[PDB]
C-alpha cells in the first residue's frame, strides 16, 4: 500500500462571526481568517423551491 | 489674439493628473488604518476587491 500525500482541504472553516467589507458589510472569503461561506446564485433557487421565504430571508 | 497663446485642456490635462496621481499615493502611505468591529464582533475591513 501507498500513503497519498496530504492532497485533501480538510481545514473545514466555521464562522460564528468575524471579518467583513468596506463596501458591502457582507465577510469576504478566507478559511485560515475565518471567511463565511458563499451562498451562490444555485443555492438560492434551491431554497426558493421548497417554498422557504423565510430560510431565505 | 488672446486665444492664439491660450493653451488648450488636453495637455494641461497630462501635467495636472501627474503629480495629484503622487499626493494621493505617498499621503496615502503616511497613513494608519484603524480597525472598527462593526458593533457586532465582527471587523470593518478596508479593501475593494473581493474576487471569490
Amino acid at each position: 500500500y501507498q500513503r497519498l500525500r496530504h492532497m485533501v482541504n480538510d481545514k473545514f472553516q466555521v464562522r460564528s462571526t468575524g471579518p467583513v467589507n468596506s463596501l458591502t458589510m457582507q465577510p469576504v472569503k478566507g478559511r485560515k481568517r475565518h471567511g463565511g461561506i458563499r451562498v451562490g446564485e444555485m443555492e438560492r433557487d434551491a431554497l426558493i423551491g421548497h417554498g422557504t421565504s423565510f430560510l431565505l430571508q | 489674439s488672446q486665444a492664439e497663446s491660450l493653451p488648450i485642456v488636453s495637455n494641461k490635462k497630462i501635467v495636472f493628473d501627474d503629480e495629484v496621481s503622487i499626493e494621493n499615493k505617498e499621503s496615502h502611505k503616511e497613513l494608519d488604518l484603524p480597525e472598527v468591529k462593526e458593533d457586532n464582533g465582527s471587523e470593518i475591513v478596508y479593501e475593494e476587491n473581493t474576487s471569490e
